[PDB]
């Protein structure tokens, strides 16, 4: 009803009918949105449009105030009054308001329905209120997007991941990823129960479950999303250089267990909020474990942007921090149940943003800023309220899933508030000493976007090999068929069946589906799966378009291994840059 | 008698073919059934004679338990009248998603919420059934 | 004229912008009293054993 403006924080009644957020406008700031605009829809206490009987008119500037009421031309009174009138919509503290003359911004989120990069650019270099408010609207429209998408309705129960499912005509095939998880709730005799969370991902669909479940008749599975409620709390405070370490709490006993992190955690000690760019592996999931244990005086909330990320994080924090003392709320998928539930006051504490209460805090670190969008920093913000924050990661990540983008790519460093100062003004910290990958990988990233800041570890075996195929495109429904890559997979693996003691990655499982009418495997989606890694690696990309497998994909996709890797270099990028070895067939 | 049982609808017909058998009326226990005010009038009027028998603890808003979010509620889905009979209520939602405002204010105003929040009460001051404190 | 009819409708778009304010002031009012009766439906709901 009342609320401050998002232009200018002014109170006002005004909110934009035709906007999906319907944010509170300024008189002036209403003005502006409707004359620029075809939002012709405004909204009050009482809705602008014409309350005459048999009137349809919704409009705002052809909407005259009449009487008690509102009316267009056709049915306005005698005694009439222009609701647009001295560059200034009718409405609440008509006098007390100041106006913005950054008014394009504004229409540029709200007119645009989330098409392009440019949108997301200039809602990420605007003010804090106007990058909320692209968020919200890009979360409504990515709702929208996503409710037109295809129901699987569950005719028939097969097997284990396996399901005899069909859907209707027409309806699009929902994507590869597992940014579209199904929670539909069905309905069996009277009306709806619990049905659960799963990711459903392609391999009739495969399910990424650790539970089981018997489905039944009439069952279907829908896209559920949330509603979206108004962003208070800002992504982050401005930073200011203190002249001692404050705000945490300095003990006597230090820790020598990281004797490379205790500069950094001063370092950190002196900031408000900062980030380290490391890539994955260096230490990422670890750091604030450690910080954890070098100052155990701070309250340390950890936040992932996904719910099926935390066993990562909980892999070694048990072994690292204490068990006892540690414990996980559990709200009324798979996760530990042994902690103790409504523990409201504790040193540390794990959750996830969709069910976190009010609390507070002093040392706040959340891992996978790259998936994280500036609606995502803001509940972060507002559920969890502390005067640090700490972000783990970099802007050479894999990206946000931004599906309504239609055209190139978002650059890394319009990612998020933190990816903007992240790269723009300069990383305020990096690591040197990144002991986790060899001098070929170490040395690769350091020579293409990592400021040459990485020094190699070991000596390179050069045990890779590069084969030179060309293969066709053809696209049938979203992947393409390489018979000459399934040749170079035998030629592969004939020397030893030793080779296939290996994790399979690929972003897209085309490579699986074709495989599975022999072998079968169960598939897993490579977007959570940092912080556990195997020696060997199968790396199949099979893809060479710009859109999904951009430049900033592979760097990071090749830190996984530790010395072995395949490094089947098929596209044309990087084949004449470095040294392996290649041979052609005898 | 139970004190569960409420309906006495049987029993309030067993009683007036014990002491009205040839009353030339038919009587309708739960008044809801009846023809027209008169009629209400007229069975009313026996109910108020056969409710003397039934227990106190039986009359009142008849209370069961829905779930609001998931989350039980006991609110009045019915009336036990010692005049009218059995009343149960129409719009009864046994589950539903959330309540707005005009389900608030009936909730609210509903004696079920509170008098099921209260502490029993046994007020030997009057003679008047105290229902909680 | 430009004193009637003007002047008149300055005083309706005062009257307007009053009610807009008690109409504003009255949603604000249905606002806490819902959050009140729904918070004391619920803490007494806590209680039932
Ligand atoms: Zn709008
Ligand atoms: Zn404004
Ligand atoms: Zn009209």
């Amino acid at each position: 009803a009342v609320g401050a403006c998002v232009l200018c924080n002014s109170q006002t009644s005004l909110r934009c009918g035709a906007c999906i957020r319907r944010p509170f406008l300024c008189c002036k700031c209403c003005y502006d949105h409707v004359i620029s605009t075809s939002h012709k829809l405004v909204l009050s206490v009482n809705p602008y449009v014409c309350n005459a009987p048999g009137c349809d008119v919704t409009d705002v500037t052809q909407l005259y105030l009449g009487g008690m009421s509102y009316y267009c031309k056709s049915h306005k009174p005698p005694i009439s009054f222009p609701l647009c009138a001295n560059g200034q919509v009718f409405g609440l503290y008509k006098n007390t308001c100041v106006g913005s003359d950054n008014v394009t911004d504004f229409n540029a989120i709200a007119t645009c329905d989330w098409t392009n990069a440019g949108d997301y650019i200039l809602a990420n270099t605007c003010t804090e209120r106007l990058k909320l408010f692209a968020a919200e609207t890009l979360k409504a429209t990515e709702e929208t997007f996503k409710l037109s998408y295809g129901i699987a309705t569950v005719r028939e129960v097969l097997s284990d991941r396996e399901l005899h499912l069909s859907w209707e005509v027409g309806k699009p095939r929902p994507p590869l990823n597992r940014n579209y998880v199904f929670t539909g709730y069905r309905v069996t005799k009277n009306s709806k129960v619990q049905i659960g969370e799963y990711t459903f991902e392609k391999g009739a669909v495969v399910y990424r479950g650790t539970t089981t479940y018997k489905l039944n008749v009439g069952d279907y599975f829908v896209l559920t999303s949330h509603t979206v409620m108004p962003l208070s709390a800002p992504t982050l405070v401005p930073q200011e250089h203190y002249v001692r370490i404050t705000g945490l709490y300095p003990t006597l006993n230090i820790s020598d267990e990281f004797s490379s992190n205790v500069a950094n955690y001063q370092k950190v000690g002196m900031q408000k909020y900062s980030t380290l760019q490391g890539p994955p592996g260096t230490g990422k999931s670890h750091f604030a474990i450690g910080l954890a244990l070098y100052y155990p005086s701070a309250r340390i909330v950890y936040t992932a942007c996904s719910h099926a990320a935390v066993d990562a994080l909980c892999e070694k924090a048990l072994k690292y921090l204490p068990i006892d003392k540690c414990s996980r709320i559990i709200p009324a998928v798979e996760c530990f149940d042994k902690f103790k539930v409504n523990s409201t006051l504790e040193q540390y504490v794990f959750c996830t943003v969709n069910a976190l209460p009010e609390t507070t805090a002093d040392i706040v670190v959340f891992d996978e800023i790259s998936m994280a969008t500036n609606y995502d920093l803001s509940v972060v913000n507002a559920r969890l309220r502390a005067k640090h924050y700490v972000y783990i990661g970099d802007p050479a990540q894999l990206p946000a899933p931004r599906t309504l983008l239609t055209k190139g790519t978002l650059e890394p460093e319009y990612f998020n508030s933190v990816c903007r100062l992240m790269k723009t003004i300069g990383p305020d910290m990096f690591l040197g000493t990144c002991r986790r990958c060899p001098a070929e990988i170490v040395d690769t990233v350091s020579a293409l976007v990592y400021d040459n800041k990485l020094k190699a570890h070991k000596d390179k075996s050069a045990q890779c090999f590069k084969m030179f195929y060309k293969g066709v495109i053809t696209h049938d429904v979203s992947s393409a068929i390489n018979r000459p890559q399934i040749g170079v997979v035998r030629e592969f693996l004939t020397r030893n069946p030793a080779w296939r003691k290996a994790v399979f990655i690929s972003p897209y499982n085309s490579q699986n589906a074709v495989a599975s009418k022999i072998l079968g495997l169960p598939t897993q989606t490579v977007d959570s799966s940092q912080g556990s890694e195997y020696d060997y690696v199968i790396f199949t990309q099979t893809t060479e378009t710009a859109h999904s497998c951009n430049v900033n994909r592979f760097n990071v996709a090749i830190t996984r291994a530790k010395v072995g890797i395949l490094c089947i270099m098929s596209d044309r990028d990087l084949y004449d840059k470095l040294q392996f070895t290649s041979l052609e067939i005898p | 008698w139970d004190l569960l049982k409420y309906d006495f609808t049987e029993e309030r017909l067993k009683l007036f073919d014990r002491y009205f058998k040839y009353w030339d009326q038919t009587y309708h226990p739960n008044c809801v059934n009846c023809l027209d005010d008169r009629c209400i009038l007229h069975c009313a009027n026996f109910n108020v004679l056969f409710s003397t028998v039934f227990p106190p603890t039986s009359f009142g808003p008849l209370v069961r338990k829905i779930f609001v979010d998931g989350v039980p509620f006991v609110v009045s889905t019915g009336y036990h009248f010692r005049e009218l009979g059995v009343v149960h209520n129409q719009d009864v939602n046994l589950h539903s998603s959330r309540l707005s405002f005009k389900e608030l204010l009936v909730y609210a105003a509903d004696p079920a919420m509170h008098a099921a929040s209260g502490n029993l009460l046994l007020d030997k001051r009057t003679t008047c059934f105290s229902v909680a404190a | 004229r430009d004193a009637a009819m003007q002047r008149k409708l300055e005083k309706m778009a005062d009257q307007a912008m009053t009610q807009m304010y008690k109409q504003a002031r009255s949603e604000d009012k249905r606002a806490k009293v819902t959050s009140a009766m729904q918070t004391m439906l619920f803490t007494m709901l806590r209680k039932l054993d």
